């Protein structure tokens, strides 16, 4: 659902920022 | 079904786990949904899941957060379920641990909750236990109120309070500060093999009484000081749950005759009266050094007392009893026999990326500014081990609390959290750090996978190609090699003109293996020879058993020849003590180890024939000068630390240093760099460099292998066909 | 076993060494096997301490008493009969001794097949090739290796089922194989404890693994073979036995396989 996604947007943006 | 194994994780996300795509498609839920987890003691967690190309099928990857929240470990299975209904909260209620907030005073939640929280989208449950790091503290929160139950999403437009006293740890929980496995960085090769001894007869004992399978008793950790051994066996302690005890040789060498034996035997007693346990022993070889080496009665008696205890192990039902020594053989040898420490793992020295890892690790508490760079840190700590590393952080942050916050801080308990999270570490704070301290293992041998790729080098494409061969074809295609009964080659001496890449040749193909690279070096067989201590070839060759897959160089092969007058020295032959001893490895060494022996020499006409004979350097390969095209690309190899004018025709200079080799290529390049800077500084009493400081270099520079040393090179070659 | 003996304080190794003599008499007929020998009695030279001496004297004694101790034979085990006390060695006593060694390739895999014999292995699994593989391994090593890949089938298998109660199912430990993946696994892992010793066995070399020398491979049969087949035709002639031969010529035409095929063909180590 939609909150879910919400929740994995930012968990992904979070993982990238770090990877980058 | 829906059931997964609890493992690691490399996303370090308080609210995140990662499945492989067939267990997604099983539970039938996508990238980015959500799900709770099913754990111990009626306690679940929330989390988002998303997917990796290292998770097994079976396997579910998470972080300590999430399996204390689980009351589960590492080896453990849980229940996994989707949950789409979902939702995000409007206010929630997160308070500090008192265990974790010390030191500090202010508004953690500005610190800490609010950066957290803020445009993050956590999903948390009621109760659930979170680790926020910054300012030079890991203060962990619990949530104590939600108008949602029994979870929600934090969104950025929820109101988060934090008013009351600190909270109390409570019994059923453990601290998110304690020793783990994340607090360790190198040697994750080495953790893995300890907790695949390990993990299981502590976490399932049910297996081993169940099953005719014996366990592992004990382990043996050596390498230098500093290096992790005691971290290790706190750590698995800590992840498996066993009851710890710590014995050390100097305590129990400090009691009296009978004292130390008795403290000794009651280690052992409360482990299994607490089991599952691990004691760990450390300094063996203090506790228990060789019988042979001492006349003290005494010292002689506490070694046969260890042993009995080890040997009692087998009716001390799941107690694992670890050790720490510096040298494997520096302990008495009955130790290491079947049983009691009959595995040993090698721990040695952490490589660059290890080093890059543990500099991480002690930073994470750590504000690091824009300048700083640990990774170009961890290339030049070397003879470094973790200990020294663990102090270059805490040195770095000594400077900078010293530079800028010494004019906040207060003669007081407690330091502001606002000003200590805007306390950045600078670059020069660790260049400072790196010069007060002093590497505590520089003479030991560091044992990586090198660094060195095939575009390193210049020219020698069949050279590179036969590499491949001799190393990877082996194991890549093993039938063709049965199907036309061919043996592998043990290994392949180099021989020719000096400074034509012969040490670049073996790292690169031991970078592309991802095999470790062991280099010896004259000096190493020098001082074998001369002190008479050819024994420690052993030690050499052991290194290579127990870093495989690696690459066992042996370098100027000549060395000890040219010690001993080279063309005329003594009436004897090419034989002496260190090689005899080498040869002997060589010949006990098998194909089956993936360890491949690779020489140099400059000087092949005095080295021991013995050597080249089947089942040692039996492959031979000549490395003449650079051609043309070769000297240029090393001349623009050995430019690329330097700026070069475009004047500058490399071409034109490689075709006149017909008889330079690689090495003399690199003094033309030195000279024509130090040139460049003797005309800028004298500027000021340049930019980059020119054609005129080449064609300058060009009258300084010789090349070191003259025409008759050619010819000879040449002539050897072609006497060998 | 010595470290139980010499961890004991001076009166107590004595009388517990004592009492194992008279606990086997008691009960006779009796074996005493007494491990790590070298550390309880040592070649005298390497130990000078009063207490190692008395309790070296005290077995010495207990060894003559088995005159009247009937039944009762006492076993020992050292590492090298050169490490111990040499007056152990005097009649009586452990006058006898037998070399034990290392397994070779065929006793290896014997070990293998009975270290086995509960474990289902899968078609893929080959003994003999691990046994030829094992070079410089004991039987103890042997034994951790079929441990090892065990414990490997063990994780693929019992954990994917997620099988965690307090006993385990008879019916999944009949489905759990072995395959020879685990026991390459193992083999990388395991590490020979007997690499460093000389392997002494009958060589697999054959006369057809020799190309020419017709004449020389009879010569070998007439020097080693014939002394014994034909024991009484040397001694009614008169002949003296050769004891030996030593080859010369070019490297590499042969040398060292003939004196395997020799030794292969008599069955000799
Ligand atoms: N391999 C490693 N990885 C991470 N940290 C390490 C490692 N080795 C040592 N350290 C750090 O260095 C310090 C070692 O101190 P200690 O635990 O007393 O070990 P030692 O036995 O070397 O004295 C600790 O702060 C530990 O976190
Ligand atoms: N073909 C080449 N490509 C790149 N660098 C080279 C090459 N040949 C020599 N060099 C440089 O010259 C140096 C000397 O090489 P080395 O193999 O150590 O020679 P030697 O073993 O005879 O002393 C190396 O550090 C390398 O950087
Ligand atoms: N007559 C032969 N028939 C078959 N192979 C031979 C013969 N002579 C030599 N070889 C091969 O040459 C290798 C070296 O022989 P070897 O007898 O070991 O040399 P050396 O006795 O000088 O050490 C052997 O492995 C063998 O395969």
């Amino acid at each position: 659902t939609n909150e879910a996604q919400m929740a994995a947007a930012a968990a992904l943006a979070r993982l990238e920022q770090k990877q980058s | 079904p829906n059931r997964l194994i609890v493992d690691e994780a490399i996303n370090e996300d308080n609210s995140v786990v990662s499945l492989s795509q067939p267990k997604m498609d099983e539970l039938q839920l996508f990238r980015g949904d959500t799900v709770l987890l099913k754990g111990k003691k009626r306690r679940e967690a929330v989390c988002i899941v998303l997917s990796d190309d290292t998770c097994s099928d079976e396997k579910i990857r998470m972080n300590r957060v999430v399996r204390n929240n689980l009351r589960v470990r590492l080896g453990d299975v849980i229940s996994i379920q989707p949950c789409p209904d979902v939702k995000y909260g409007k206010r929630i209620h997160v308070l500090p641990i008192d265990d974790t907030v010390e030191g500090i005073t202010g508004n953690l939640f500005e610190v800490y909750l609010k950066p957290y929280f803020l445009e993050a989208y956590r999903p948390i449950r009621k109760g659930d236990i979170f680790l926020v790091r910054g300012g030079m503290r890991a203060v962990e929160f619990k949530v104590v109120e939600t108008d949602p139950s029994p979870y929600c999403i934090v969104a950025p437009d929820t109101v988060i309070h934090c008013e009351g006293e600190p909270i109390k740890r409570e019994d059923e929980e453990e601290s998110l500060n304690e020793v783990g496995y994340d607090d360790i960085g190198g040697c994750r090769k080495q953790l893995a093999q300890i907790k695949e001894m390990v993990e299981l007869p502590l976490r399932h004992p049910a297996l081993f009484k169940a099953i005719g399978v014996k366990p592992p008793r004990g382990i043996l950790l050596y390498g230098p000081p500093g290096t992790g051994k005691t971290l290790i066996a706190r750590a698995v302690a800590n992840e498996t749950g066993a009851f710890f005890f710590l014995i050390n040789g100097p305590e129990i060498m400090s009691k009296l005759a009978g004292e130390s034996e008795s403290n000794l035997r009651k280690a052992f007693e409360e482990a299994e009266k607490n089991a599952p346990a691990i004691i760990f022993i450390d300094e063996l070889d203090a506790i228990a050094p060789k019988r042979e080496k001492t006349h003290g009665e005494v010292e002689r008696r506490i070694v046969s007392q260890l042993l009995t205890l080890m040997d009692g192990l087998k009716q001390r039902a799941h107690v694992i009893v670890m050790a720490a020594t510096n040298r494997p053989n520096s302990i008495d040898p009955a130790l290491r026999r079947f049983g009691r420490f009959d595995r040993e793992v090698d721990i040695g020295i952490p490589d660059a990326t290890g080093r890059l890892e543990i500099l991480q690790i002690h930073t994470k508490n750590m504000k690091l500014a824009d300048d700083v760079d640990l990774e170009q840190v961890a290339n030049e700590t070397h003879g470094h081990v973790g200990a020294d590393l663990a102090a270059l952080c805490s040195e770095a942050a000594l400077q900078a609390i010293r530079k800028k916050m010494d004019l906040i801080d207060l003669e007081d308990e407690t330091i502001d959290a606002e000003v200590m999270n805007s306390l950045a570490v600078t670059m020069d704070d660790f260049r400072w750090a790196l010069s007060q301290s002093n590497p505590s293992a520089l003479r030991e041998t560091v044992v990586e996978v090198p660094q060195v790729t095939w575009e390193d080098i210049g020219g020698l494409e069949d050279v590179k190609r036969e590499l491949q061969e001799l190393v990877q074809y082996p194991v890549e295609h093993p039938d063709k090699f049965l199907k036309f009964g061919m043996t592998p080659s043990k290994g392949v001496l180099f021989y020719g003109p000096p400074g034509c890449g012969k040490t670049l040749l073996a790292k690169a193909i031991a970078n592309e293996c991802q095999a470790n690279f062991i280099s010896i070096k004259g000096p190493e067989l020098l001082t074998m020879w001369f002190g008479e201590s050819e024994a420690n070839v052993r030690e050499i060759f052991d290194k290579a058993r127990q870093a495989a897959p690696c690459v066992l160089f042996f370098d100027e092969l000549d060395s000890i020849a040219k010690a001993r007058g080279g063309n005329i020295g003594d009436g004897g032959g090419a034989a002496d003590r260190v090689i005899n001893q080498i040869l002997t490895e060589m010949d006990g060494m098998s194909t089956k180890k993936n360890v491949f022996i690779i020489g140099a020499t400059n000087r092949p006409d005095i080295i021991d024939p013995a050597i080249l004979r089947p089942g040692r350097l039996d492959q031979l390969i000549y490395i003449p000068l650079p051609d043309e095209k070769s000297r240029v690309a090393i001349l623009k190899a050995n430019l690329r630390k330097s700026p070069v004018a475009k004047d500058v025709d490399l071409e034109f200079l490689a075709k006149m240093t017909n008889g330079f080799s690689g090495a003399d290529l690199t003094e033309i390049c030195q000279r024509a760099c130090k040139l460049a800077i003797r005309e800028s500084i004298e500027s000021e009493i340049v930019p980059e460099i020119r054609r005129d400081h080449f064609e300058e270099a060009m009258r300084f520079a010789r090349r070191s292998v003259s025409d008759n040393d050619i010819r000879k090179y040449e002539m050897f070659a072609q006497t060998l066909q």
